[PDB]
RNA sequence: UAGGAUAGGGGCCUACCAUGGUGGUGACGGGUGACGGAGAAUUAGGGUUCGAUUCCGGAGAGGGAGCCUGAGAAACGGCUACCACAUCCAAGGAAGGCAGCAGGCGCGCAAAUUACCCAAUCCUGACACGGGGAGGUAGUGACAAUAAAUAACAAUACCGGGCGCAUUAGUGUCUGGUAAUUGGAAUGAGUACAAUCUAAAUCCCUUAACGAGGAUCCAUUGGAGGGCAAGUCUGGUGCCAGCAGCCGCGGUAAUUCCAGCUCCAAUAGCGUAUAUUUAAGUUGUUGCAGUUAAAAAGCUCGUAGUUGGACCUUGGGCCGG
């Protein structure tokens, strides 16, 4: 029996998305998962895609019971791709990491040829 | 009496600062003495335990005062230091390295003791009280 | 490396002769009827009056008219009057000075807690404040020296989470409930 | 330096009992209290 | 040092940019521009801090490389570009035009224009004379130069630019009784009718100026700006009509503001 | 003055001429455990001390000196030479510079990681895109600062003062304490599904089932002659050991030593040590003192210094609140 609300939201045509600070108020509950919160983004926004979704910076109040966080809401996820951060996609799985070992990352490298 | 005239802010302020010196306190610290003092403008110093010495008590009291001759290895001076407690002394033993702290009343000696204004209070980097109150033992 | 930027001071100064029995004896009597928990408590509320009462002497120093003077002095009378510390029409400045630690002692949401009922005991006030069980307008203060408002003295009342009023009972109820069916 | 720890060795070793716990904090102010000018 | 000194930390970032303490160690530095990097404002600090239509660092980057912004009507990739005074940034995807004004607090604000009130932009002139072959030539304040420049423009005078003539349409003369706008120390943002004028010899002359509803202050001829002939300005001025209040009256105006509401 | 050199002024250098410049208003020299400043501590006012340090300016790369490339370097995460130091050597030669991050030796009273990351702030490149020991994050961290647990409420009880009468009672009201008393309540320290956090983990903030009987989930640091709040307690010691910042205790009835019980002070802090500020009107400009306590030159002349008698119309007014 959970609530959900934005405010401070804006929409910049300029990088193709809808941009909100959510204030979700979940009394009773320990906290809201972001992947349960797509849903109900979704289909409050029916923005066609539940993956067009990027929401984060959660808090959970002191107290318990309201927690806050930024929100990012696109319109195509062409532009979702181009105009991201590499780790929310990472984070919804939409790409996967790679590792390093930097010996010779660039100086070792640097003497042969 | 005092100058009091206008235009005479240069006798005032070299007034003040020729008879700055004839005070003790501004002198001691301002004449550069403690930096040919043993700790050299230190806190503590540490150094090695040359022998267990034990110096009579002042006129008015009657005792044997157990100190210790340590040398200082920062400057490699040597003095006499206390060994302030009931039977502590013994955990003391010679070339055992040792903390001398200050003894207290800020560089000069203190109570019936003549001579001496050093206290140890760490041997073997062990504390002298953790030994007299047995809580560490070296 | 930035987060040194980050300020902060003191809360106190100890007092200069320690070891008085009429001093030592008033500060027993402030800790024991506002149930503190050490004297550090008490001696904050010393250092947060002493510089009220230095910024309205500097004030008084100069005259009326003067821009600062208005200005901070309706600001410092806003600040009071917020804290329900200085009553209606004594917004005059000068009984900015007889303010006493009795009255920030006043304030404290234990002492709010105990005059508004809900404690029986101000001792039992502290605690009960500190397990998690009093909000005050919607969050749980577990605070006890809140300095709580006049616009917030209306509303201070238990949890909808703590045994006494909220929901689910505490942990020795349920389990004397399981050992009983 | 033959009497180094002389008393220090004479006295008698005696041992505490296991004195209740006094409470700390608060509880010992409220003792305070209302033990000096309550009672 | 040895050489120019290309990082800028954060306590040093002038006064009136308004950026915060601890949210890291350095400031956007603005670049060598057209504008004196003391009275100006980086894209960043306009894009991120102000309107918010990005988040980092990297998501100005995005902005401004999409090519969508604008300034004094040429498209600008810079992120460190230091716009200054009556500088106007388009948006044409949003349509949207802001030029870069003063308050009375002497920081900066972005007033909303039409467009028919952006063709053009407004600044003063450095100075008029000689150049090769005898053309005189003007340079401004903005870096900008105009070549054959109209016989009676002097120095110290304001001048309007259009962006596609790219040259005058009309210029100010500076004199007293005109309305001016000043840009630099604790006088900055109150615009207000000239109505003195001294000048002494061997440095700075000194303007004397009040705001039109009374209150009356002076300033060196350096930070003057004269907006409009007369009293009428030809630029809209922002919200708080060029008017600095005195403190006791920003709390009654709260007050006020409270108290209907 | 004439010129050279420099990006440019200039004794920056040369030739010639002149003999000047500074100095009791402290030059020159000497000391500095002296980079300068914004500022830090203490502050009734005045002041006193400090300022290596993250912001700005300067300087330096082991000590000096000289240079190329370049807009910018007399650059050292560039070179050339010498001095100190040291490395590899197949014995010919060659390569060096952590006052960068981390680390090791040493010095010393005295100072953490040979970790992760470019996600944030900004810089840099031919550059949306790579790099960044700048920077940020995690680890040790009682440097300093903040909030803040270690118990609360009840009736029984031997009690203990009013108040129901006060007499003569008795018990009775705030519950004061010794109650491992008796009792159901509350909770987080800790543990833990998760979620969130995070560039990835982690701390936190939230929260499922755990998680309290006063021995434990146990609070210490310094004292108890005065200054200074708190023992004319009990045993030992016998001017010994020892305490004691000062005064003093100790020579057989020790409130001071050494210990047990009790109490006090502060209490997650508290003592010791040195430097320093207040106290200190004992550095006195505000603000000391010089008959006798420390202190008026033996006396006069005296140049600079300091200080300097009275006098010169805004004298009576209209005016508007
Ligand atoms: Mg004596
Ligand atoms: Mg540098
Ligand atoms: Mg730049
Ligand atoms: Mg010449
Ligand atoms: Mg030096
Ligand atoms: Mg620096
Ligand atoms: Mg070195
Ligand atoms: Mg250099
Ligand atoms: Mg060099
Ligand atoms: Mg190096
Ligand atoms: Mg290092
Ligand atoms: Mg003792
Ligand atoms: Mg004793
Ligand atoms: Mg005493
Ligand atoms: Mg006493
Ligand atoms: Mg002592
Ligand atoms: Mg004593
Ligand atoms: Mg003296
Ligand atoms: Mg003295
Ligand atoms: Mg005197
Ligand atoms: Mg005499
Ligand atoms: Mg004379």
């Amino acid at each position: 029996a959970v609530t959900l609300r934005t405010r401070k939201f804006m929409t910049n045509r300029l990088l193709s998305r809808k941009q909100f600070v959510l204030e979700v108020i979940h009394p009773g509950r320990a906290n809201v998962s972001k992947a349960d919160l797509k849903e109900r983004l979704a289909k409050i926004y029916e923005v066609k895609d539940s993956n067009c979704i990027f929401v984060f910076k959660f808090r959970t109040h002191f107290g318990g019971g309201k927690s806050t966080g930024f929100g990012l809401i696109y319109d195509n996820l062409e532009a979702a791709k181009k105009f991201e951060p590499k780790y929310r996609l990472i984070r919804n799985g939409l790409a996967t990491k790679v590792e390093k070992s930097r010996k010779q990352i660039k100086e070792r490298k640097n003497r042969t040829k | 009496g005092k100058t009091r005239g206008m235009g005479a802010g240069r006798k005032l302020k070299t007034h003040r600062r020729n008879q700055r010196w004839a005070d003790k306190a501004y002198k001691k610290s301002h004449l550069g003495n403690e930096w040919k003092k043993p700790f050299a403008g230190s806190s503590h110093a540490k150094g090695i335990v040359l022998e267990k010495i034990g110096i009579e008590a002042k006129q008015p009291n009657s005792a044997i005062r157990k100190c210790a001759r340590v040398q200082l290895v920062k400057n490699g001076k040597k003095i006499a230091a206390f060994v302030p407690n009931d039977g502590c002394l013994n955990f003391i033993e010679e070339n055992d390295e040792v903390l001398i702290a200050g003894f207290g009343r800020k560089g000069h000696a203190v109570g019936d003791i003549p001579g001496v204004r050093f206290k140890v209070v760490k041997v073997s980097g062990v504390s002298l009280l953790a030994l007299f109150k047995e809580k560490k033992e070296k | 490396h930035v987060n040194f930027y980050r300020n902060y001071g003191k809360t106190f100064k100890k007092p200069r002769r320690p070891y008085e029995k009429e001093r030592l004896d008033a500060e027993l009597k402030l800790v024991g009827e506002y149930g503190l928990r050490c004297k550090r408590e008490l001696w904050r509320v010393q250092y947060a009056l002493s510089r009220i009462r230095n910024a309205a002497r500097h004030l008084l120093t100069l005259d009326e008219k003067n821009p600062r003077r208005i200005f901070e002095g309706a600001a410092l009378l806003r600040r009071m009057n917020r804290y329900g510390l200085l009553a209606e029409g004594q917004d005059k400045l000068d009984y900015v000075l007889a303010l006493t630690a009795e009255n920030f002692l006043a304030r404290r949401l234990q002492t709010l807690v105990f005059k508004a009922g809900m404690a029986k005991s101000i001792h039992h006030a502290r605690v009960l404040i500190r397990q998690r069980h009093i909000r005050v307008g919607r969050q749980i203060v577990n605070v006890p020296s809140f300095m709580v408002r006049v616009e917030s003295e209306k509303h201070i009342d238990f949890s909808l989470t703590s045994p006494f009023g909220g929901g689910p009972a505490g942990r020795v109820k349920r389990k004397n409930q399981k050992k009983a069916s | 330096l033959a009497r180094a720890g002389k008393v220090r060795g004479q006295t008698p070793k005696v041992a505490k009992q296991d004195k209740k716990k006094q409470p700390r904090g608060r509880a010992h102010k409220r003792i305070q209290y209302n033990r000096r000018f309550v009672t | 040092a040895r050489g120019l000194k290309k990082h800028l930390k954060r306590l040093n970032a002038p006064s009136h940019w308004m950026l915060d303490k601890l949210g890291g160690a350095f400031a956007p530095k603005p670049s060598s521009g057209p504008h004196k990097a003391r009275e100006c404002l980086p894209l960043i600090l306009i894009l991120r801090n102000r309107l918010k239509y990005a988040l980092t660092y990297r998501e100005v980057q995005s902005i401004l490389m999409q090519r969508h912004i604008m300034v004094d009507g040429k498209v600008r990739t810079d992120k460190t570009y230091p716009a200054g005074f009556m500088d106007i940034i388009s948006i044409p995807k949003t349509g949207e035009n802001y030029r870069l004004l003063y308050d009375t607090k002497g920081r900066f604000r972005l007033h909303s224009v039409r467009d028919e009130d952006a063709k053009f932009k407004l600044c003063k002139v450095r100075s008029v004379q000689f150049g090769q072959k005898g053309i005189p030539y003007l340079n401004t304040y903005d870096g900008r130069t105009i070549r054959y420049p109209d016989p009676l423009i002097k120095a110290n005078d304001t001048i309007k630019l259009d962006l596609e003539t790219n040259k005058i349409v009309d210029f100010i003369k500076f004199d007293v009784g005109n309305v001016v706008m000043v840009t630099g120390g604790r006088n900055t943002g109150r615009v207000g009718v000239i109505k003195n004028r001294e000048k002494h010899k061997g440095t700075f002359e000194t303007i004397h100026v009040e705001d039109a509803q009374g209150h009356q202050f002076a300033t060196r001829l350096g930070n003057v700006f004269t907006i409009g002939k007369g009293t009428k300005p030809w630029v809209s001025l922002p919200k708080g009509k060029g008017i600095k209040l005195t403190i006791i009256e920003e709390q009654r105006k709260r007050d006020a503001a409270a108290q209907a509401a």
